[PDB]
């Protein structure tokens, strides 16, 4: 298929969505709820681009790139001012309730929310009201739970339930008090519960074993091993 | 632990600028000459003073959402009380 | 700790007859347990999940998603006064003040004797006859703040 | 206007109502030409012929959006391997200012049963569910009694009218969420899940309830169906000289002399509804605003009162016809407190799925509480306008938040003075830190 991103012509797979196609081309689009292994749902509303009907269309329409197929003759703009404004707005709405926790958060320096907050260009707070807070759960020896840092992107439940087949993690509640966790305190039962520490784009689910002897990601010496 | 190699330190103040709790500070004192270079490595017992230094009131843990002793959930600044997910209110 | 009664289980299974997937009876099962006990307790989530063959995480998520499935203990009668825009225009705030000053509780609370639980609800679909209230199953329309102490005396 | 004679030709939905507001049961219903449309459908019409007849009659969706019902019915798949089809009646009706379905299912439940029967025969739907809100106790009782009576009378179950068509009707009472009225979220709640909506395409016509083809229709649309099939297409297009065929339950509510609900042809102006049927406003109250179709629609002024209650006319005025149950705001009602109440409802009835509604309606609620308390700060009205802009159609997952912010933008557009009078404090969201000099942005 042929797409035109900001006037530049690209050749992509027409069976892909625009978010994965544009990420494969090195273009940067902020996203939270999409995962390459979990598919697209359109929850977080972060990946907005502006789609035009044809080359000679100026007004466009904001579409969600993870839920839009990368069909032939597609015309999108990532760097449109309205699309950029809306992506910054989505980051801002997530930031309204987010705890002031980065120095005492194991995800810091490794945080996808930190990266996307910086990438959208949002650094000025104009929200003056209170933040919602949540109690934490005890998820066993491996996973540490901090529900304050959640951005309600539904990646954990999608992974743990639809992908890993686990049964003891869910989403509870409603409008802005949605809670992601177990129905009660106890150890997470799935053998693949550890991948929540990399599926979750925030510091809600963290490596408790690493949190015992924590160091930031830039301080690690890494090697490729088996 | 916390250690600073003062034989390497250029006293540029970037650490104090980067501290988000205002724990680390550069104080107006320059008498730090030493006989041995190993004694220029200052551990935490050589750095932790008994007061707030140049910032007399700031407390990062009064602003953080993480629960510590003496500050439960919702007790920090600009924070609502935790609404239970089993609440009767809509 | 929690044991489903026989009538509850039979009602849940008879509800499960009506649907293609037994998960579709989760709301009705929660309402059956709630009608039997006033509220859905903690062990009821696992009991309903065992009966229906779905995880307790989904039953808990359904119970906490819906506002009329009470996951905390309530009073013997649940007063539900309408909050919405037409009852706001018709003056539900006087009704709320009368209810609070008679029951000595805020919305979302239960009286000390366990007799009433005060709750604000959304529109009751009775907007031309507002302001509207719902005690346990009965809808009361054309409310006035002077009728509250008489209307709450027929719910012992 | 007390002199309202309800003939069956001009009032097809409410002519068989009783004076004492008791429900009309099966013998009384069949006495007043009941199940004649069902008999004609099931004894002399093909299902595709009924679909084409409803499409030619111009029946639009009476649930607010105004989509054509024949076009919705024609979008079911033609594959004969899919024969587990479902027909759903959206009896949720959770919109504030909407009370028409309660009247229809409390006093004429057999009208709904006959409409579901005809529509299920047209759609070749083997099963039918009435997704009813849990607060409609008497509607649930009457619907279950009417379903039992129609089953005992051979109008439901197996081999209806000798045709061989099997149709089973159930009543599913909900557990109180406004988002459950959304058709995809209605399907999700019917499946026993959390009532988060679904993205479309796929539409429920091809992949709906339990994956099977599904048709969700309002109570009033299915109540319109039997009159269409018992009197014909020409009668249905010859009762109103408007682009919207048929009659609609309209009505004014809120501090009018006669708050209520009347069945009127399309093209009836809101002024004559308000003055003749509702009687005008009460004593010592001045008309300042009105919402044409429920809590999710734009406010309109007194100059808009002369517009005919159609989809196209109100659409050109900056609002939507909606459920056509208008609400009148008198001069004593502060617009900021009213819009605060609306946004509080819309924020706490969010399903939590998508970020703009979930985390941008509470921000508007807190701003409106501050403006109501006189604690507003500069930036608040512009923040409300940006919230209206970025919660519009296509920015959120479903249409809860566009309809949520429609009253907000209409009130800021017309009654901006009250919002501006809410602002009294200088802007500050940061306290002073002692040793650090603040960056004084100009
Ligand atoms: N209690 C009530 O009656 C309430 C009514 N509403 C009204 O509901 C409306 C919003 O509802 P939506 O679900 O967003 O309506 P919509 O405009 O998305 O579609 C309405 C109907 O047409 C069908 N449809 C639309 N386009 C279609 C297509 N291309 N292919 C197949 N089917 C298609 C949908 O499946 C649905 O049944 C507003 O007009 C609002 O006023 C809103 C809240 C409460
Ligand atoms: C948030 C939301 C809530 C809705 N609630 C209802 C409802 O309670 N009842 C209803 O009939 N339609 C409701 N709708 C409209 C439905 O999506 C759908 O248009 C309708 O139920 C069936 O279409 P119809 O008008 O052709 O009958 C709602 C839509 C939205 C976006
Ligand atoms: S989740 Fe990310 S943004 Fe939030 S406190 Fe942790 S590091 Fe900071
Ligand atoms: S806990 Fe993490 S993965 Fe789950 S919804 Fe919240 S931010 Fe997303
Ligand atoms: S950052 Fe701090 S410790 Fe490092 S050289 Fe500068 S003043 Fe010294
Ligand atoms: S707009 Fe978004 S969060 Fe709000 S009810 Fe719809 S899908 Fe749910
Ligand atoms: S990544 Fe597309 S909406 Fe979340
Ligand atoms: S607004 Fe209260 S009954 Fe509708």
């Amino acid at each position: 298929a042929t797409i035109h991103v900001d006037g530049k012509e690209y050749e992509v797979n027409g069976a892909d969505n625009l978010l994965e196609a544009c990420l494969s081309l090195g273009l940067d689009i902020p996203y939270f709820c999409w995962h390459p292994a979990l598919g697209s749902v359109g929850a977080c509303r972060q990946c907005a681009v502006k789609q035009y009907q044809n080359a000679e269309d100026t007004r466009g329409r904001l579409v969600m790139s993870c839920m839009t197929p990368a069909s032939d003759g597609t015309f999108i703009s990532i760097d449109d001012e309205e699309a950029k404004q809306f992506r910054e707005s989505v980051v801002e709405w997530l930031m309204t309730n987010h705890p002031h926790d980065c120095p005492v958060c194991e995800e810091g320096g490794n945080c996808h929310l930190q990266d996307m907050t910086v990438m959208t260009g949002h650094s000025f707070r104009r929200y003056r009201f209170t933040k919602r807070t949540h109690r934490n759960q005890d998820l066993g020896p491996f996973i540490s739970h901090e529900m304050n840092r959640c951005i309600a992107c539904y990646r954990c439940v999608r992974y743990y339930k639809d992908y890993a087949g686990g049964t003891d993690l869910g989403v509870y509640g409603a409008h802005d008090n949605v809670y992601f966790g177990r129905p009660e305190d106890g150890t997470l039962e799935s053998e693949f519960s550890g991948n929540l520490v990399e599926i979750c784009p925030t510091g809600v689910f963290t490596d408790k074993t690493h949190s015992e002897r924590y160091n930031r990601k830039w301080d690690m010496q890494f090697a490729p091993s088996i | 632990f916390f250690r600073i190699n003062f034989s390497r330190c250029i006293f540029c103040g970037l650490c104090e600028e980067a501290c988000p709790t205002t724990a680390i500070q550069l104080t107006p004192d320059f008498e730090m000459g030493e006989y041995k270079r190993q004694d220029l490595v200052y551990e935490k017992e050589d750095l932790l003073i008994s007061g707030p230094g140049k910032y007399p009131e700031y407390n990062f843990y009064r602003m953080a959402g993480m629960a510590i002793d003496g500050k439960d959930k919702g007790e920090a600044e600009n924070e609502a009380k935790p609404i239970d997910v089993k609440s009767l209110l809509p | 700790a929690f044991e489903l009664s026989a009538a509850e289980r039979e009602a849940i299974e008879h509800e499960m007859h009506h649907y293609e997937d037994p998960r579709a009876a989760s709301i009705e099962a929660l309402k059956i347990v709630q009608k039997q006990r006033g509220w859905v307790p903690d062990g009821a989530i696992h009991a309903i999940a065992d009966v229906l063959g779905i995880p307790a995480s989904d039953v808990e998520g359904v119970a906490t998603f819906y506002s009329q499935i009470f996951r905390q203990p309530v009073g013997r009668h649940v007063i539900r006064y309408c909050d919405s825009v037409v009852c706001h225009i018709n003056g539900y705030q006087g009704i709320q003040a009368a209810l609070e000053k008679k029951l000595n509780i805020k919305p979302g609370q239960t009286t000390f004797d366990g007799r009433f639980t005060l709750l604000p609800t959304c529109c009751l679909g009775n907007c031309d006859k507002g302001p509207n209230m719902m005690i346990d199953e009965d809808t009361h329309a054309h409310l006035t703040p002077e009728a509250i102490p008489e209307l709450l005396e027929r719910y012992k | 206007m007390k002199n309202i004679i309800r003939t069956p030709e001009t009032h097809p939905l409410t002519w068989r109502l009783r004076d004492d507001k008791q429900p009309v049961w099966l013998d009384e219903y069949r006495s007043k030409n009941g199940y004649e449309g069902a008999r004609k459908a099931l004894t002399g019409l093909s299902p595709d012929e009924i679909v084409n007849q409803v499409k030619d009659a111009g029946l639009k969706g009476r649930g607010g959006a105004g989509f054509s019902t024949g076009l919705k019915w024609s979008l079911m798949p033609k594959d004969e391997s899919m024969n587990i089809r479902y027909l759903l009646c959206n009896a949720d009706e959770m919109e504030p200012g909407t009370y028409k379905d309660r009247l229809l299912m409390e006093q004429l439940p057999h009208l709904l049963v006959e409409g579901m029967l005809i529509s299920a025969f047209a759609l070749k739907a083997y099963r039918g569910y009435i997704f009813l809100r849990g607060e409609y106790i008497e509607a649930a009782v009457n619907l279950r009694r009417a379903i039992a009576e129609a089953t005992e009378a051979g109008l439901l179950g197996k081999n209806i009218m000798g045709t061989g068509f099997d149709f089973e009707l159930f009543v599913h009472t909900g557990a109180g969420r406004y988002i459950c009225g959304e058709e995809t979220a209605l399907i999700n709640s019917l499946e026993g899940r959390r009532a988060n909506p679904r993205s479309k395409p796929p539409f429920p016509a091809t992949s709906g309830a339990w994956g099977k083809p599904t048709c969700v229709n309002n109570v009033e649309t299915l109540c319109n169906v039997p009159a269409i099939l018992a009197n014909g297409v020409e009668w249905y297009q010859n009762i109103s000289k408007s682009k919207d065929a048929g009659t609609k339950l309209m009505g004014f509510s809120g501090r009018v002399k006669n708050p209520g609900l009347w069945e009127l042809p399309f093209g009836t102006t809101a002024r004559e509804i308000l003055e003749d049927y509702a009687g005008g406003m009460r004593d010592g109250l001045k008309f300042k605003a009105w919402q044409p179709g429920g809590a999710g629609t734009d406010f309109l002024t007194e100059a808009h009162l002369d517009l005919p209650m159609e989809f196209e006319s109100i659409g050109k005025a900056g609002s939507r016809l909606g459920t056509a149950l208008a609400m009148a705001v008198d001069h004593e009602i502060n617009m900021v407190s009213l819009v605060r109440n609306l946004e509080e409802f819309f924020a706490r009835e969010s399903c939590g799925w998508c970020t703009p509604c979930r985390d941008g309606l509470p921000w508007s609620v807190k701003i409106l509480r501050a403006l109501e308390r006189g604690e507003g700060q500069p930036g608040d009205i512009e923040t409300l306008e940006q919230l209206c802009r970025f919660l519009g159609p296509g920015k959120t997952f479903c249409a809860h938040a566009p309809g949520a912010v429609e009253p907000l933008q209409s009130a800021i557009k017309y009654f901006r003075e009250e919002f501006e009078a809410g602002i009294k404090q200088p802007f500050s969201n940061t306290h002073l830190i002692n040793g650090i000099q603040p960056n004084l942005l100009k």
